[PDB]
Formats: structure tokens, sequence, C-alpha cells
């Protein structure tokens, strides 16, 4: 019945600075149904190992989850998260901007 | 801690 | 300030691929300190904030207890709520269950709540008094009665008003070094053209514990500039937080637009120009 569409950020822990250890994030919020899954892309491909923080709700009911890797960031290497939820017409991939 | 009933609905 | 002991629990039905997954997170203020996943074998109630390991088997049993009868509570829930509003086996469905208690400045109770959602809309709420219960439909005018049978708000008020309140006295000493200590953010301005005649100004905060915050830009030194571009507090991921918020400008007058940060942490109110 109720179905609410993902908002997306993608960022880093720490202001990024080429060359030193980090944490990328991809937060996922404002969402209904709970069912999502969240990739992290290191040039398109897929960081097969990723964690995530335990699945909580806003007042609103709506999900949140963040999505976590440490990496280290380069001037050549594009980073994205893919996000895949059933309110989408298909994944939704956000590039990773480091000034936002 | 969480509660020690949980609601039949 | 205020200090809160919530819950936030979930539980969805996954039609022909397993039993409903159940999650409980557990909160005190804006640091999560338990959880429990039955997404596994041998589920139990796990420490998630560094403060909480300590905690012998007393108490991971008794919560591990609570969080085991409360997804099969919610399991027989789903059947349910599926014969209340006439839905077959074949889709997927939500119940979400949240609830805290708050004590005040003073360090006693102010407020305890509890509110049910099916598929994402309120379907029972615990009342103000504690006493009673709000139906939003016919189905949700059963699960009342059934409640008021159970005299199950005599149940969740000793625990709201009771039981909250202690163990969040209990959390506030065993994690208080972290708990209790404000964290403000390290604030700064970002400064990117956009075309020859307009310029992005981005405001930072960054780190801060806790997650309330307000950024505001002002334009000429009262208000807030209309269409302020703003993101949703995020999470660090280290237990701190962030926010930025942006405004465009006309070239050469980004001397007009100030930057305003409040913040627990903060002896002041922080003020930052390009």
């Amino acid at each position: 019945m109720i179905q609410r569409t993902p908002k997306i950020q993608v960022y880093s822990r720490h202001p990024a600075e080429n060359g030193k250890s980090n944490f990328l994030n991809c937060y996922v919020s404002g969402f209904h149904p709970s069912d999502i899954e969240v990739d992290l892309l290191k040039n398109g491909e897929r960081i097969e190992k990723v964690e995530h923080s335990d699945l909580s709700f806003s007042k609103d009911w709506s999900f949140y989850l963040l999505y976590y890797t440490e990496f280290t960031p380069t001037e050549k290497d594009e980073y994205a998260c893919r996000v895949n939820h059933v309110t989408l017409s298909q994944p939704k991939i956000v590039k990773w901007d480091r000034d936002m | 801690v969480m509660p020690l009933s949980a609601p039949t609905l | 300030g205020s200090h809160s002991l919530k819950y936030f629990h979930t539980s969805v039905s996954r039609p022909g691929r397993g039993e409903p997954r159940f999650i409980s997170v557990g909160y005190v203020d804006d640091t999560q300190f338990v959880r429990f996943d039955n997404d596994a074998a041998s589920p139990r109630m796990v420490p998630r904030a560094p403060w909480m390991e300590q905690e012998g088997s007393e108490y991971w049993d008794r919560e591990t207890r609570s969080a085991r009868d409360t997804a099969q509570i919610f399991r027989v829930n789903l059947r349910t709520l599926r014969g209340y509003y006439n839905q077959s086996e074949a889709g997927s469905h939500t119940l979400q269950w949240m609830h805290g208690c708050e004590l005040g400045p003073d360090g006693r109770f102010l407020r305890g709540y509890e509110q049910f959602a099916y598929d994402g809309k309120d379907y029972l709420t615990l009342n103000e008094d504690l006493r009673s219960w709000t139906a939003v439909d016919t189905a949700a005018q059963i699960s009342e009665q059934k409640s008021n049978d159970a005299s199950e708000a005599e149940h969740q008020r000793a625990y709201l008003e009771d039981t909250c309140v202690e163990w969040l006295h209990k959390y506030l000493e065993k994690g208080k070094e972290t708990l209790l200590h404000l964290e403000p953010p390290k604030t700064h301005v970002t400064h990117h053209p956009i075309s020859d005649h307009e310029a992005t100004l981005r405001c930072w905060a960054l780190g801060f514990y806790p997650a309330e915050i307000t950024l505001t830009w002002q334009q000429d030194g009262e208000g807030h500039t209309q269409d302020t571009e703003l993101v949703e507090t995020r999470p660090a991921g280290d237990g701190t937080f962030q926010k930025w918020a942006a405004v465009v400008v006309p070239s050469g007058e980004e001397q007009r637009y100030t930057c305003h940060v409040q913040h627990e942490g903060l002896p002041e109110p922080v003020t930052l120009r390009w």
C-alpha cells in the first residue's frame, strides 16, 4: 500500500585526502518497505565485503541503514553506491562526490 | 531493557 | 539535559523464503547499544556499544528471552493481521513496534510512548495516560479489545514508568564517559563557482554528538535564505554525525552570507563566512 522511495547519501567519514585511509558510507533513509539492497562500487565493480548498521526506523515509520567499507581514496578511482528497491524503475547509482 | 510483555494483536 | 531509552522492532514476512525476519534495536539518546536479529542460528541479544560488553549472562539471557518471545508473538501477529485485512499468503507484510521513556532535565520521568504500525502506517497507539489505546480502524479496534482483555496497558505502563526509567539511569551511568559527553561540530565553508554569475557556498558541521543541530544560512544578517539546500543529518559511522547546508549566491556577493551553527556542545552559536 504505502511504499516510499529511499533517500541516498554517499560520503566519506572524514574529508577525503588522496592516499589516506578512510571509510566510504552509503546512507539510505526514508524508505518503505524495508527490503533493500545497497552495494558499494569501485570503478563500476561491487565491493564484495561491506558492513551495515542494524535496521531501524524514524518516527514516521520509514527505515534507515548505513552501509560502509574501509577505503583509501585516489584521484583516479571512482566510487558509487547502488541501491535496489521496489520503488525504483531500476537500481539507482549515486556517485561519490567528495564535496557532498 | 525491553518490555517483558509483547502485545498480541 | 533530557535522556531517552527507546527500542525499534521490525518483523517482515517473507512468503516462501522462511519465517519472518525480526530485528530489535535499542538506543540511549542517539547511541545504539543492543540489537537482536533472528536471521541466524541461535540468535541472541548482543552488545552494540563498548560500554555494554561488561554486562553478564543474567542480562543477555533475559534480553534474549524477551526478544525471542517478542519475535514469536510478532510471527503470530502477522498471521492474524492478514486475517483481519483479508490478505493472502502471497505478499510480504511489515509490523513495527516502537516505544520509549523520556527523562526531563531534572532526571525524572517526563513521558512514555508506544505505537504499532502495519505496512508503514499507524495501527494501534498507547494513549498519553498509558492506560488506554487508540485504534486507526475496525481491525485495530479488535487489537484494542484484546489489549483491554489482557490488561496490556498495565504491563506497558509498568515498563515505561518503572523498568524503562530504572534501566535508563543504569545505562547513563554505565556509558557516561561517552553518553554524557557533548561533542561540538567542527565547521567549515566550501566555495565553488557554478557559472560566471553564481557560486555555491556550503557550510559543513562534522563530528558532532548528539545529532540535534541547527545549520542555517542568512543573507544580510537576518532571517534565513529561502531554498537553502539541506541534507538530512547523517551518521559518520563512528557514533558522531554530519550535516551540511548550501546556498547559491551571485558572484562577488559572498560576504553577505553567514552560516549559523547551533549545537549543545558549543559554548555559543558559531557564525562562519567566506
